[PDB]
């Protein structure tokens, strides 16, 4: 679960 | 089977140079150029599908880094691609405009970056860059060979979709009296571009009368936008085909109309008749004189009385959207377009779709970004993007450009990929912007950040704008009069400049009409009761209806009748203090019959001039603010003449886009248009030459 932000 | 970096490490010094922040949030022990995940090797520059959260769409990224973290974990860094859904456009990918859809295989390269454990990598993707301006065939060949493609970038700031003497025609939709277009052309002139409003469309006859007076050369059409669109369509075919009481000439054309069923009509002037005798006859009623129809079409086509596709460089508009605030803030949200009349938004984009202008400027209220989670705002933007326009969105506060008001509006740029996308001009006045930004579009406010302190001009107040104007009364029938004397302030010196000084070429060489005249200095004529009331409002800062006889403040700042005094009545026998005033804002309002002061500003100049629910009474004179005073507050040059009944004149001013705002935008347009723009910063600082003297 990459984490885009 | 467990992810492992491959090849030798990037030279320690080189890694240090390339990626400084990693040495000295995540920190690196060393960088590699490659990694192997599930039996497939990836390299810096490879484009890759990345695993996201449970049940969320895979991210799409360009690998920029491969490094071992100080936590001895294996990471990779990506510069993300946005799917159209992934942008601000969101759920509005599903819209289409005249057959223009969002290609699901079109992405946009962003500068957003994220780190990840190597095991999130899913697979490689063939993503190619297609030059928007490359030849059409090659372009299809390229797109043919790929999994995904991109022709533009996406930036979160100002929702920017962007590529990776001269004359220009402009078309003003929903033109009103021409606030936006007038200003645009003026700014443009300063850029060195000669931009002229060639056609204007508005269904209020008085607004048109105003625009046509100040811009004689422009083809001012008093009709509905949708009718104008239809007319255009039929005009196309007419050009392709090129076609007693006696008919001398055909002077006009229109499609449909107020009483008339759809279909073309021509305006005929009859032999021996003065104008004002000309009338509209249907197209087939004139099958009699097909030659005269010819005279008109060929003649109209050469003077370009109406635009065919390609004829219009710029389109600006302020399509009305109502029911998106107040009582209507909460109604009809699911299909806002079908609903009510947010419909003009569709029509606007329909005309853009039909004309395909090099630039699009779309103005509107901030609520389009709030109502139904910014639906209308997204819709406008989505349309431009599906039509393959570059685009950006920004919010501009009028007072920031030299006006005694705080009028925040939304402006949407569009530009063909063959054109340079315009920027937003920074504030020139030290008014401060608050948290007014819709968290949906949090990054579209055009303002300087606090981090940067730049010296800006002192914020303008009401006195700064109207202190030089001569006294007049409740009833003032003269729409043309003499100034009492010279202007007193820098602002006053500016709005009293002639058309030439303003670089306003509407009348070409030579001065226009009304030079040095005070126009429309007339207030709403209050009826005898209202007039009697304002006459009783003390002249002092903060004065309002509470200052009227027989009223007092009860506990909790709630207005009351003073038990000691019986209701007062005017000569008419009506109450001096009206009932609505007593209940307005739960009886806590200070607005009814409020008097302005020189100290103050008018947050938003509005279309109605009644003193009932607003502070609109002149500081010293027993009257409401005059039309011209509202005009100045709105940044109109003093020479810009308004026509129609007074109420209609107020409506015109109140609807308008603040001229200085439009002028600033005009400048940015001029520069982008002339290719005299600079690299890709969303914001542009106007030069010294602009701003003032
Ligand atoms: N259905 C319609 N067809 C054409 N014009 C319309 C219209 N509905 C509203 N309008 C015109 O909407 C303008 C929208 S207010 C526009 C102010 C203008 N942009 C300026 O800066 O001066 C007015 O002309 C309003 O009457």
């Amino acid at each position: 679960t990459a984490r885009k932000s | 089977h467990e992810p492992e970096f491959i090849g030798s490490p990037v030279a320690a010094d080189e890694a240090r140079s390339n990626w400084p922040k990693r040495y000295g949030e995540l920190k690196a022990r060393c960088h590699y150029r490659s990694a192997k995940v599930d039996n497939v090797v990836y390299c810096l520059g490879d484009d890759v599908y990345v695993k996201a959260g449970e049940n969320e769409a895979d991210y799409i990224g360009r690998i920029t880094e491969f490094f071992e973290g100080t936590d001895q974990c294996h990471y990779f860094t990506c510069r993300w691609f946005f799917r159209a859904e992934d942008t601000v456009i969101n759920s509005l990918v599903s819209i289409s405009v005249d057959g223009h859809k969002h290609d699901p295989r079109r992405v946009f390269l962003s500068e957003e970056k994220n780190d990840n454990v190597l095991d999130c990598i899913i697979s490689k993707v063939k993503i190619v860059h297609v030059d928007p301006n490359m030849d059409p065939k090659a372009k299809a060949q390229l797109i043919e060979s790929c999994d995904l493609y991109y022709d533009m970038s996406y930036s979160v700031a100002y929702s920017t979709f962007a590529n990776i003497t001269r004359t220009a025609t402009l078309l003003d939709l929903y033109s009103g009296c021409g606030g936006m277009s007038t200003g645009l052309c003026l700014g443009a002139a300063l850029s060195g571009l000669k931009l002229e409003t060639r056609w204007a469309v508005d269904f209020n006859s008085f607004a048109c009368q105003s625009l046509k007076y100040n811009h004689p050369q422009t083809e001012v059409r008093n009709e509905k936008a949708d009718e104008f669109l239809a007319l255009l369509k039929e005009w196309a075919v007419l050009c392709k085909k090129y076609v007693e009481f006696v008919v001398e000439k055909l002077v006009g054309i229109c499609y449909g109309g107020s009483d008339r069923e759809n279909g073309i009509y021509f305006k005929v002037q009859w032999e021996g008749y003065g104008p004002e005798e000309d009338t509209w006859e249907p197209i087939d009623n004139l099958s009699d004189c097909p030659q005269k129809i010819r005279e008109f079409v060929q003649e109209g086509h050469k003077r370009k009385i109406l635009p065919l596709p390609g004829d219009v460089d710029v389109i600006c508009g302020g399509p009305p959207c109502q029911g998106i605030s107040g009582f209507n803030r909460y109604r009809n949200r699911d299909e806002p377009l079908k609903d009510e009349k947010n419909k003009q938004m569709v029509t606007f984009m329909d005309i853009v779709a039909y004309l395909k202008p090099k630039y699009v400027l779309m103005e509107n209220v901030v609520d389009i970004l709030k109502f139904a989670d910014g639906y209308l705002g997204k819709y406008a933007l989505s349309c431009l993007v599906a039509m393959k326009y570059q685009a950006r969105l920004g919010m501009m506060v009028a007072g920031c450009y030299g006006l005694p008001q705080f009028r925040m509006r939304v402006f949407l740029w569009g530009a063909l990929s063959s054109m340079v996308l315009p920027k937003y001009p920074l504030p020139t006045y030290d008014v401060v912007v608050r948290g007014g930004a819709p968290n949906a579009f949090s990054q579209c406010m055009v303002a300087y950040d606090e981090t940067q302190k730049p010296s800006l001009k002192k914020a303008l107040l009401l006195g700064d704008a109207i202190s030089d104007l001569p006294k007049v009364q409740n009833h003032q029938p003269n729409d043309v009069m003499e100034y009492g004397g010279s202007p007193k302030t820098e602002f006053q010196r500016y709005i009293r400049l002639s058309r030439k000084d303003m670089l306003d070429w509407s009348f070409g060489e030579g001065a226009g009409p009304d030079e040095g005249k005070l126009l429309d200095h007339q207030p709403l004529r209050l009826n005898n009761d209202d007039y009697e009331r304002v006459q009783q409002i003390p002249v002092k800062k903060g004065a309002n209806f509470r200052d009227l006889k027989g009223v007092r403040v009860g506990a909790n700042n709630i207005v009351e009748w003073d038990p000691e005094i019986e209701r007062v009545k005017l000569s008419s026998g009506k109450p001096l203090v009206p009932d609505y005033a007593m209940s307005f804002i739960k009886g806590k309002s200070l607005k009814p019959f409020g008097r302005l002061w020189w100290d103050e500003t008018v947050p938003t100049v509005v279309t109605r001039a009644e003193p009932h629910n607003q502070v609109i009474i002149h500081p010293t004179q027993a009257r409401v603010l005059t039309i011209r005073e509202n005009a100045r507050l709105q940044g109109f040059p003093d020479y810009y003449r308004l026509f129609g009944p007074i109420k209609e004149k107020y409506i015109q001013v109140g609807n308008a886009v603040a001229v200085p705002v439009a002028r600033a935008l005009g400048y940015c347009l001029g520069q982008a248009y002339l290719g005299e723009s600079e690299g890709s910063d969303p914001l542009y600082q106007l030069p010294p030459s602009f701003t003032s003297v």
